[PDB]
Protein backbone atom coordinates (compact mmCIF):
# COMPACT_ATOMS: atom_id res chain seq x y z
CA UNK A 1 0.00 0.00 0.00
CA UNK A 2 1.23 3.53 -0.64
CA UNK A 3 0.36 7.12 0.26
CA UNK A 4 2.33 9.74 -1.72
CA UNK A 5 1.26 13.28 -0.73
CA UNK A 6 -2.19 11.83 -0.03
CA UNK A 7 -2.35 9.80 -3.26
CA UNK A 8 -3.43 6.47 -1.73
CA UNK A 9 -3.40 3.12 -3.52
CA UNK A 10 -1.83 -0.33 -3.84
CA UNK A 11 0.79 -1.64 -6.25
CA UNK A 12 4.27 -3.03 -6.87
CA UNK A 13 6.36 0.16 -6.69
CA UNK A 14 9.36 -0.13 -9.03
CA UNK A 15 12.10 2.21 -10.27
CA UNK A 16 10.83 4.02 -13.37
CA UNK A 17 12.63 4.66 -16.66
CA UNK A 18 9.99 7.32 -17.47
CA UNK A 19 11.74 10.61 -18.28
CA UNK A 20 9.59 12.96 -16.19
CA UNK A 21 10.28 16.62 -16.87
CA UNK A 22 11.40 18.55 -13.75
CA UNK A 23 7.92 20.04 -13.17
CA UNK A 24 5.96 16.77 -13.50
CA UNK A 25 4.75 15.04 -10.32
CA UNK A 26 2.51 12.17 -11.53
CA UNK A 27 1.81 9.95 -14.51
CA UNK A 28 -1.60 8.70 -15.57
CA UNK A 29 -3.37 5.66 -16.99
CA UNK A 30 -6.14 5.89 -19.60
CA UNK A 31 -8.55 5.38 -16.67
CA UNK A 32 -6.78 8.40 -15.05
CA UNK A 33 -5.45 6.19 -12.27
CA UNK A 34 -1.89 7.11 -11.32
CA UNK A 35 0.64 5.11 -13.33
CA UNK A 36 3.89 6.66 -12.00
CA UNK A 37 4.81 9.05 -9.18
CA UNK A 38 7.66 11.28 -7.98
CA UNK A 39 8.82 10.59 -4.42
CA UNK A 40 8.34 13.85 -2.43
CA UNK A 41 11.65 13.37 -0.56
CA UNK A 42 14.13 11.76 -2.99
CA UNK A 43 12.38 13.14 -6.14
CA UNK A 44 12.93 9.78 -7.90
CA UNK A 45 10.27 8.38 -10.27
CA UNK A 46 8.46 5.12 -9.42
CA UNK A 47 6.17 2.94 -11.54
CA UNK A 48 2.82 1.89 -10.07
CA UNK A 49 1.84 -1.33 -11.79
CA UNK B 1 2.21 45.67 -37.70
CA UNK B 2 0.83 42.11 -37.71
CA UNK B 3 2.05 38.55 -38.31
CA UNK B 4 0.60 35.03 -38.22
CA UNK B 5 1.04 32.54 -35.33
CA UNK B 6 2.08 29.37 -37.23
CA UNK B 7 1.05 26.80 -34.56
CA UNK B 8 3.19 28.56 -31.92
CA UNK B 9 2.09 28.98 -28.30
CA UNK B 10 1.15 25.46 -27.19
CA UNK B 11 2.22 24.58 -23.64
CA UNK B 12 1.99 21.67 -21.19
CA UNK B 13 -1.55 22.01 -19.76
CA UNK B 14 -0.81 20.13 -16.51
CA UNK B 15 2.05 18.62 -14.49
CA UNK B 16 0.96 15.03 -15.31
CA UNK B 17 3.39 12.95 -17.40
CA UNK B 18 1.86 11.26 -20.46
CA UNK B 19 3.59 9.41 -23.28
CA UNK B 20 2.90 7.73 -26.65
CA UNK B 21 -0.67 9.03 -26.39
CA UNK B 22 -3.08 11.56 -27.88
CA UNK B 23 -4.93 13.57 -25.23
CA UNK B 24 -7.78 16.06 -25.66
CA UNK B 25 -7.77 19.07 -23.34
CA UNK B 26 -9.90 22.20 -22.97
CA UNK B 27 -7.89 25.23 -21.83
CA UNK B 28 -6.90 28.77 -22.76
CA UNK B 29 -4.60 28.47 -25.79
CA UNK B 30 -3.43 30.71 -28.60
CA UNK B 31 -5.59 29.62 -31.58
CA UNK B 32 -3.67 28.23 -34.52
CA UNK B 33 -2.82 30.73 -37.28
CA UNK B 34 -3.98 33.67 -35.14
CA UNK B 35 -3.44 37.31 -36.17
CA UNK B 36 -0.78 38.48 -33.66
CA UNK B 37 0.45 42.06 -33.20
CA UNK B 38 4.07 42.80 -34.17
CA UNK B 39 6.34 45.32 -32.39
CA UNK B 40 9.90 46.57 -32.93
CA UNK B 41 7.98 49.97 -28.80
CA UNK B 42 6.73 49.84 -25.19
CA UNK B 43 3.01 50.82 -25.25
CA UNK B 44 0.52 49.56 -22.67
CA UNK B 45 -1.41 46.58 -24.06
CA UNK B 46 -4.54 44.78 -22.79
CA UNK B 47 -4.13 41.41 -21.10
CA UNK B 48 -7.60 39.89 -21.75
CA UNK B 49 -7.87 36.21 -20.71
CA UNK B 50 -4.09 35.76 -21.07
CA UNK B 51 -1.12 36.59 -23.28
CA UNK B 52 1.29 34.78 -25.54
CA UNK B 53 4.50 36.83 -25.79
CA UNK B 54 7.52 36.12 -28.00
CA UNK B 55 10.78 38.00 -28.58
CA UNK B 56 13.36 37.63 -31.37
CA UNK B 57 16.58 39.16 -30.19
CA UNK B 58 20.38 39.15 -30.14
CA UNK B 59 21.43 41.72 -27.49
CA UNK B 60 18.85 41.14 -24.68
CA UNK B 61 17.05 44.49 -24.96
CA UNK B 62 13.77 43.23 -23.43
CA UNK B 63 14.29 42.67 -19.70
CA UNK B 64 10.79 42.13 -18.27
CA UNK B 65 7.16 43.21 -17.95
CA UNK B 66 4.66 44.93 -15.63
CA UNK B 67 1.08 43.65 -15.18
CA UNK B 68 -1.94 45.21 -13.49
CA UNK B 69 -5.02 47.38 -13.97
CA UNK B 70 -4.67 51.06 -13.01
CA UNK B 71 -0.83 50.93 -12.99
CA UNK B 72 -0.83 54.09 -10.84
CA UNK B 73 -0.43 52.79 -7.23
CA UNK B 74 -4.21 52.95 -6.66
CA UNK B 75 -4.18 49.14 -7.07
CA UNK B 76 -1.58 46.40 -6.77
CA UNK B 77 0.51 45.49 -9.82
CA UNK B 78 2.97 42.72 -10.71
CA UNK B 79 6.57 43.51 -11.69
CA UNK B 80 8.74 40.87 -13.42
CA UNK B 81 12.34 41.73 -14.33
CA UNK B 82 15.41 39.68 -15.32
CA UNK B 83 18.53 41.50 -14.13
CA UNK B 84 22.15 40.58 -14.95
CA UNK B 85 22.21 37.89 -12.23
CA UNK B 86 18.68 37.03 -11.03
CA UNK B 87 15.02 37.01 -12.03
CA UNK B 88 13.02 39.23 -9.65
CA UNK B 89 9.24 39.23 -9.18
CA UNK B 90 7.34 41.64 -6.92
CA UNK B 91 3.66 42.52 -6.37
CA UNK B 92 3.27 46.04 -4.96
CA UNK B 93 1.14 49.18 -5.43
CA UNK B 94 3.77 50.55 -7.82
CA UNK B 95 3.55 54.13 -9.12
CA UNK B 96 5.02 53.33 -12.54
CA UNK B 97 6.72 55.95 -14.72
CA UNK B 98 5.16 57.26 -17.93
CA UNK B 99 7.99 55.62 -19.94
CA UNK B 100 9.63 52.82 -17.91
CA UNK B 101 13.16 51.68 -18.77
CA UNK B 102 16.26 50.16 -17.17
CA UNK B 103 13.63 54.01 -13.75
CA UNK B 104 10.52 51.81 -13.77
CA UNK B 105 8.54 53.40 -10.93
CA UNK B 106 8.57 56.49 -8.71
CA UNK B 107 7.53 54.63 -5.54
CA UNK B 108 6.45 51.21 -4.22
CA UNK B 109 4.14 50.49 -1.28
CA UNK B 110 1.85 47.78 0.16
CA UNK B 111 3.93 44.91 -1.24
CA UNK B 112 2.38 41.50 -0.47
CA UNK B 113 4.39 39.04 -2.63
CA UNK B 114 8.03 38.70 -3.71
CA UNK B 115 10.06 35.95 -5.41
CA UNK B 116 13.72 35.84 -6.52
CA UNK B 117 15.15 33.06 -8.69
CA UNK B 118 17.29 33.60 -31.20
CA UNK B 119 13.59 33.22 -30.36
CA UNK B 120 12.29 33.37 -26.77
CA UNK B 121 8.61 32.49 -26.20
CA UNK B 122 6.41 33.04 -23.14
CA UNK B 123 2.80 32.50 -22.03
CA UNK B 124 1.13 34.36 -19.14
CA UNK B 125 -2.09 33.08 -17.50
CA UNK B 126 -4.07 34.39 -14.51
CA UNK B 127 -6.63 31.91 -13.12
CA UNK B 128 -8.24 31.77 -9.63
CA UNK B 129 -5.48 33.95 -8.19
CA UNK B 130 -2.58 32.03 -9.76
CA UNK B 131 -0.31 33.70 -12.31
CA UNK B 132 1.29 30.96 -14.41
CA UNK B 133 4.33 31.52 -16.65
CA UNK B 134 5.48 29.13 -19.38
CA UNK B 135 8.48 29.56 -21.68
CA UNK B 136 10.95 28.06 -24.13
CA UNK B 137 14.02 29.41 -25.98
CA UNK B 138 15.21 28.38 -29.46
CA UNK B 139 17.69 29.51 -32.17
CA UNK B 140 16.02 30.40 -35.48
CA UNK B 141 16.94 31.53 -39.00
CA UNK B 142 15.68 35.13 -38.73
CA UNK B 143 15.41 37.92 -36.16
CA UNK B 144 12.77 40.12 -37.84
CA UNK B 145 9.65 37.89 -37.90
CA UNK B 146 8.04 34.85 -36.25
CA UNK B 147 9.10 31.45 -37.66
CA UNK B 148 7.22 28.40 -38.91
CA UNK B 149 7.08 25.08 -37.06
CA UNK B 150 5.80 23.68 -33.77
CA UNK B 151 7.28 23.84 -30.26
CA UNK B 152 5.71 23.46 -26.80
CA UNK B 153 6.39 25.78 -23.84
CA UNK B 154 7.28 24.31 -20.40
CA UNK B 155 5.97 25.80 -17.12
CA UNK B 156 8.46 28.24 -15.60
CA UNK B 157 6.76 29.40 -12.37
CA UNK B 158 3.29 29.34 -10.74
CA UNK B 159 2.81 32.43 -8.54
CA UNK B 160 -0.20 32.62 -6.11
CA UNK B 161 -0.37 36.43 -6.37
CA UNK B 162 -4.18 36.67 -6.15
CA UNK B 163 -4.49 40.02 -8.00
CA UNK B 164 -6.64 41.40 -10.83
CA UNK B 165 -4.85 41.98 -14.16
CA UNK B 166 -6.23 43.67 -17.31
CA UNK B 167 -3.24 45.49 -18.90
CA UNK B 168 0.51 44.93 -19.28
CA UNK B 169 3.63 46.67 -20.62
CA UNK B 170 7.13 45.62 -21.75
CA UNK B 171 10.30 46.84 -19.98
CA UNK B 172 13.37 47.75 -22.07
CA UNK B 173 17.04 48.33 -21.22
CA UNK B 174 18.77 51.43 -22.61
CA UNK B 175 14.84 43.83 -31.38
CA UNK B 176 11.28 42.72 -32.19
CA UNK B 177 8.46 41.10 -30.21
CA UNK B 178 4.99 39.66 -30.83
CA UNK B 179 1.82 39.58 -28.70
CA UNK B 180 -1.14 37.21 -28.97
CA UNK B 181 -4.19 36.52 -26.82
CA UNK B 182 -5.26 33.15 -25.42
CA UNK B 183 -8.81 31.87 -25.96
CA UNK B 184 -10.73 28.89 -24.53
CA UNK B 185 -10.00 26.15 -27.07
CA UNK B 186 -10.11 22.36 -27.26
CA UNK B 187 -6.73 20.96 -28.32
CA UNK B 188 -5.64 17.41 -29.14
CA UNK B 189 -2.06 16.97 -27.91
CA UNK B 190 0.39 14.36 -29.21
CA UNK B 191 2.81 13.11 -26.53
CA UNK B 192 5.85 11.22 -27.85
CA UNK B 193 7.61 8.24 -26.22
CA UNK B 194 9.71 10.68 -24.15
CA UNK B 195 6.53 12.35 -22.84
CA UNK B 196 7.06 15.62 -24.72
CA UNK B 197 4.30 17.30 -26.74
CA UNK B 198 5.40 17.07 -30.38
CA UNK B 199 2.20 18.07 -32.24
CA UNK B 200 -1.27 19.51 -31.62
CA UNK B 201 -4.65 19.96 -33.35
CA UNK B 202 -6.74 23.10 -32.73
CA UNK B 203 -10.14 21.41 -32.85
CA UNK B 204 -12.05 24.60 -33.81
CA UNK B 205 -9.64 25.77 -36.54
CA UNK B 206 -11.24 24.09 -39.57
C1 LIG C 1 -10.56 44.17 -12.44
O1 LIG C 1 -10.17 45.46 -12.89
C2 LIG C 1 -11.03 46.03 -13.90
C3 LIG C 1 -10.47 47.38 -14.24
O2 LIG C 1 -9.26 47.28 -15.00
C4 LIG C 1 -12.49 46.09 -13.43
O3 LIG C 1 -13.27 46.41 -14.58
C5 LIG C 1 -14.53 47.09 -14.34
O4 LIG C 1 -15.58 46.14 -14.13
C6 LIG C 1 -16.89 46.69 -13.92
C7 LIG C 1 -17.83 45.53 -13.72
O5 LIG C 1 -17.43 44.72 -12.62
C8 LIG C 1 -17.28 47.58 -15.10
O6 LIG C 1 -18.53 48.21 -14.83
C9 LIG C 1 -16.21 48.63 -15.35
O7 LIG C 1 -16.54 49.39 -16.50
C10 LIG C 1 -14.86 47.96 -15.55
N1 LIG C 1 -13.83 48.96 -15.77
C11 LIG C 1 -12.97 48.92 -16.80
C12 LIG C 1 -11.98 50.04 -16.87
O8 LIG C 1 -13.00 48.02 -17.63
C13 LIG C 1 -12.94 44.75 -12.84
O9 LIG C 1 -14.21 44.90 -12.20
C14 LIG C 1 -11.94 44.25 -11.81
N2 LIG C 1 -12.35 42.96 -11.29
C15 LIG C 1 -12.10 42.57 -10.03
C16 LIG C 1 -12.60 41.20 -9.65
O10 LIG C 1 -11.50 43.28 -9.24
C1 LIG D 1 19.32 41.35 -9.13
O1 LIG D 1 18.24 41.52 -8.14
C2 LIG D 1 18.55 41.18 -6.77
C3 LIG D 1 17.31 41.50 -5.96
O2 LIG D 1 16.41 40.40 -5.93
C4 LIG D 1 19.78 41.93 -6.30
O3 LIG D 1 20.12 41.50 -4.98
C5 LIG D 1 20.25 42.59 -4.04
O4 LIG D 1 21.50 43.29 -4.19
C6 LIG D 1 21.70 44.37 -3.26
C7 LIG D 1 23.02 45.01 -3.61
O5 LIG D 1 22.96 45.68 -4.87
C8 LIG D 1 21.65 43.85 -1.83
O6 LIG D 1 21.77 44.93 -0.92
C9 LIG D 1 20.34 43.11 -1.59
O7 LIG D 1 20.34 42.54 -0.28
C10 LIG D 1 20.15 42.01 -2.63
N1 LIG D 1 18.87 41.34 -2.43
C11 LIG D 1 18.73 40.01 -2.38
C12 LIG D 1 17.33 39.51 -2.18
O8 LIG D 1 19.69 39.26 -2.49
C13 LIG D 1 20.95 41.66 -7.24
O9 LIG D 1 22.10 42.38 -6.81
C14 LIG D 1 20.58 42.08 -8.66
N2 LIG D 1 21.69 41.84 -9.56
C15 LIG D 1 22.40 42.83 -10.13
C16 LIG D 1 23.51 42.40 -11.04
O10 LIG D 1 22.15 44.01 -9.92
C1 LIG E 1 -2.12 50.52 1.61
O1 LIG E 1 -3.38 49.91 1.29
C2 LIG E 1 -4.50 50.30 2.09
C3 LIG E 1 -5.67 49.46 1.64
O2 LIG E 1 -5.45 48.08 1.86
C4 LIG E 1 -4.74 51.79 1.95
O3 LIG E 1 -5.79 52.12 2.86
C5 LIG E 1 -6.57 53.29 2.56
O4 LIG E 1 -6.00 54.43 3.21
C6 LIG E 1 -6.68 55.68 2.98
C7 LIG E 1 -5.92 56.74 3.74
O5 LIG E 1 -4.55 56.76 3.36
C8 LIG E 1 -8.14 55.56 3.42
O6 LIG E 1 -8.84 56.76 3.08
C9 LIG E 1 -8.80 54.36 2.75
O7 LIG E 1 -10.13 54.21 3.23
C10 LIG E 1 -8.00 53.10 3.04
N1 LIG E 1 -8.63 51.95 2.41
C11 LIG E 1 -9.22 50.97 3.09
C12 LIG E 1 -9.82 49.86 2.27
O8 LIG E 1 -9.28 50.97 4.32
C13 LIG E 1 -3.47 52.57 2.28
O9 LIG E 1 -3.65 53.95 1.99
C14 LIG E 1 -2.25 52.06 1.50
N2 LIG E 1 -1.04 52.71 1.99
C15 LIG E 1 -0.55 53.83 1.45
C16 LIG E 1 0.68 54.39 2.10
O10 LIG E 1 -1.07 54.37 0.48
C1 LIG F 1 14.11 10.52 -26.57
O1 LIG F 1 15.20 10.91 -25.74
C2 LIG F 1 16.45 10.26 -26.01
C3 LIG F 1 17.46 10.85 -25.05
O2 LIG F 1 17.14 10.53 -23.70
C4 LIG F 1 16.86 10.43 -27.48
O3 LIG F 1 17.95 9.55 -27.73
C5 LIG F 1 19.13 10.19 -28.28
O4 LIG F 1 18.93 10.64 -29.62
C6 LIG F 1 20.07 11.28 -30.21
C7 LIG F 1 19.66 11.74 -31.59
O5 LIG F 1 18.71 12.79 -31.52
C8 LIG F 1 21.25 10.31 -30.23
O6 LIG F 1 22.40 10.96 -30.75
C9 LIG F 1 21.53 9.79 -28.83
O7 LIG F 1 22.56 8.81 -28.87
C10 LIG F 1 20.27 9.17 -28.24
N1 LIG F 1 20.51 8.71 -26.89
C11 LIG F 1 20.12 7.51 -26.44
C12 LIG F 1 20.46 7.20 -25.01
O8 LIG F 1 19.51 6.72 -27.15
C13 LIG F 1 15.71 10.11 -28.43
O9 LIG F 1 16.07 10.48 -29.75
C14 LIG F 1 14.43 10.84 -28.02
N2 LIG F 1 13.34 10.46 -28.90
C15 LIG F 1 12.43 11.32 -29.36
C16 LIG F 1 11.38 10.75 -30.26
O10 LIG F 1 12.44 12.51 -29.05
C1 LIG G 1 14.10 15.40 2.23
O1 LIG G 1 15.05 14.36 2.55
C2 LIG G 1 15.89 13.94 1.47
C3 LIG G 1 16.74 12.80 1.99
O2 LIG G 1 15.95 11.67 2.32
C4 LIG G 1 16.71 15.12 0.98
O3 LIG G 1 17.50 14.71 -0.13
C5 LIG G 1 15.80 16.28 0.57
O4 LIG G 1 16.60 17.40 0.22
C6 LIG G 1 14.83 16.65 1.70
N1 LIG G 1 13.87 17.64 1.23
C7 LIG G 1 14.18 18.91 0.96
C8 LIG G 1 13.05 19.78 0.49
O5 LIG G 1 15.32 19.35 1.10
C1 LIG H 1 -5.07 41.53 -38.38
O1 LIG H 1 -6.03 42.26 -37.57
C2 LIG H 1 -6.19 43.65 -37.89
C3 LIG H 1 -7.19 44.21 -36.91
O2 LIG H 1 -6.71 44.14 -35.58
C4 LIG H 1 -6.62 43.78 -39.34
O3 LIG H 1 -6.75 45.16 -39.67
C5 LIG H 1 -5.60 43.12 -40.25
O4 LIG H 1 -6.02 43.21 -41.60
C6 LIG H 1 -5.42 41.65 -39.87
N1 LIG H 1 -4.38 41.04 -40.69
C7 LIG H 1 -4.51 39.84 -41.25
C8 LIG H 1 -3.33 39.37 -42.06
O5 LIG H 1 -5.52 39.15 -41.11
Amino acid sequence: NFNFNGLTGTGVLTESNKKFLPFQQFGRDIADTTDAVRDPQTLEILDIT
Amino acid sequence: AYTNSFTRGVYYPDKVFRSSVLHSTQDLFLPFFSNVTWFHDNPVLPFNDGVYFASTEKSNIIRGWIFGTTLDSKTQSLLIVNNATNVVIKVCEFQFCNDPFLRVYSSANNCTFEYVSNLREFVFKNIDGYFKIYSKHTPINLVRDLPQGFSALEPLVDLPIGINITRFQTLLALAAYYVGYLQPRTFLLKYNENGTITDAVDCALD
